[PDB]
């Protein structure tokens, strides 16, 4: 029961462990653009804005 | 993605028992023995190392280490 | 309040009006500056429409059309459908009719339809179907053509962008894709060419020996040796009169005999389309040189002192 | 200056460095991956 830190559907976690690497997990997103030609009389472009 | 340099409940570290114990297991189909002859006394540590899995292993055979 | 294009700064002429999209605000870097009625632009702020059935969009009251390709969207359409009621009272039509739009045009989005078509037929890329789909409108806005073929116009479209894009299909690969005669899509070609006042470049034996001596399940490094005697045999003007299809035609042949893969005149016939006559007259031309033409780093299957003559 | 452009499995500089469109000489993969930053960073060991 301890510090009550943890009633109701929590928990009590350990820190050093943590800094151990407990658990620890890496994040990837990856983010996509296109370069569209898009008709008649526009353009895009990748470039420096 | 290979074992952990000091194990996650205490401290005592454990990475460089990994070659160890693949070796003792070459040798003798003991467990118990092996884990006991490395010095992983508590089982924090036991569990650490008789719970893990290797995956490193299978990842390098790829050819492009190169991308 | 008809003066701004973003000015009211009141202190200051403005220099700039930078955007705090975060904020909604907008601000004035050298004194302090908020102005706003912020929209950070409509377009993203109606697209609400998320977490509920998003693959069918019950919002959607915006379609995109595709407008330009065309100039002139008119009206909706309806359908059948309750079981009925929707009168034919006697006569078997419930309701009415659905209604033609624009007709007038209806035979350009006819010549969008096959451009496509045609497209497809020799797996071309999207970007070369939207650049001659772009070239054709122009064409037909200016109306300096209308009484040619539309089909061969769309034809000489889908052409001219195909070299534009530095890949270029031959006037028989386009005429075999299309019911347009060769004569007819070349005239057309320099039509256009005249209407848009404007030119595109020479083909060269590198833009078609590749796509050739793929479709012969040729080996990587003898596609190589035969892009290198392409490109000599241009360079050592051997062949002063004669087209570089068939100059690249007498290459892959020179190349696949040099070579235990041996593919015949039919076959590369069969993939140039150029006469195999014209190949071996092309071949009896350059076979005086080829010991030279060669790549000193190819690995040779039969000697030159070998090489069959035919 | 140059914009590098690793490729696929060939393992060597594309080079690519202007306008013109991307495909790596000798090999025949038209896939890229722009290349490390020589720019230095820091990673704590905390
Ligand atoms: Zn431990
Ligand atoms: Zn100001
Ligand atoms: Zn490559």
């Amino acid at each position: 029961s301890y510090t009550g830190y943890n009633q109701e559907d929590s928990v009590i976690m350990n820190r050093s462990a943590v800094d151990r690497g407990f658990f620890r997990s890496v994040f990837y997103r990856s983010y996509k653009e296109q370069e569209s030609k898009k008709g008649f009389d526009q353009e895009e472009v990748f470039e420096k804005p | 993605m290979i074992i952990p340099v000091r194990c996650f409940t205490c401290g005592k570290i454990v990475g460089n028992k990994w070659e160890a114990y693949l070796g003792l297991l070459q040798a003798e189909y003991t467990e118990g023995d092996a884990l006991d002859a490395l010095g992983l006394k508590r089982y924090c540590c036991r569990r650490m190392l008789l719970a893990h899995v290797d995956l490193i292993e299978k990842l390098l055979n790829y050819a492009p280490l190169e991308k | 309040l008809d003066a701004l294009p973003r000015v009211t700064c009141p202190n200051h002429p403005d220099a700039i009006l930078v955007e705090d999209y975060r904020a909604g605000d907008m601000i004035c870097p050298e004194c302090g500056l908020v102005v706003g009625d912020r929209v950070i632009d409509v377009g993203s702020e109606w697209r609400t429409f998320s977490n509920d059935k998003a693959t069918k969009d019950p919002s959607r009251v915006g379609d995109s059309q595709n407008p330009l390709l065309s100039d002139g969207d008119l009206s909706t359409m309806i359908g059948k459908g309750t079981g009925a009621a929707s009168f034919d009272e006697f006569g078997n039509s419930k309701y009415q009719n659905r209604r033609t739009m624009s007709s007038s045009d209806r035979a350009m989005m006819n010549a969008f339809k096959e451009i496509t078509t045609m497209a497809d037929r020799i797996n071309l890329p999207r970007n070369i179907v939207d650049r001659t789909n772009n070239l054709f409108k122009q064409v037909y806005e200016q109306k300096s053509l209308k009484g040619r073929a539309n089909d061969a116009i769309a034809s000489a479209c889908l052409y001219i962008a195909c070299r534009q894009e530095g890949v270029p299909r031959t006037f028989k690969e386009i005429c075999a894709v299309s019911r347009i005669s060769k004569k007819e899509i070349g005239r057309c070609f320099k039509l256009i060419l005249k209407a848009l006042e404007t030119s595109v470049d020479l083909i060269t034996t590198g833009d078609f020996m590749s796509r050739f001596c793929s479709n012969l399940c040729l080996p990587k490094q003898v596609q190589m040796a035969a892009t290198h005697i392409a490109r000599k045999a241009v360079e050592l003007d051997l062949v002063p009169g004669r087209s570089p299809i068939s100059v690249a035609a007498a290459a892959i042949y020179m190349a696949s005999q040099a070579s235990a893969e041996k593919r015949t005149q039919k076959e590369i016939g069969d993939i140039a389309g150029v006469a195999d006559v014209t190949i071996r007259q092309s071949y009896r031309l350059i076979y005086p040189r080829a010991p030279d033409l060669f790549p000193t780093d190819f690995k040779f299957d039969t000697p030159v002192d070998k090489l069959p003559q035919l | 200056q140059p914009m590098i452009y690793i490729c696929g499995e060939c393992h060597t500089e594309n080079e690519i460095k202007s306008r013109d469109p991307i495909r790596c000489r000798e090999c025949g993969y038209r896939i890229m991956y722009k290349k490390r930053t020589k720019r230095l960073v820091v990673f704590d060991a905390r």
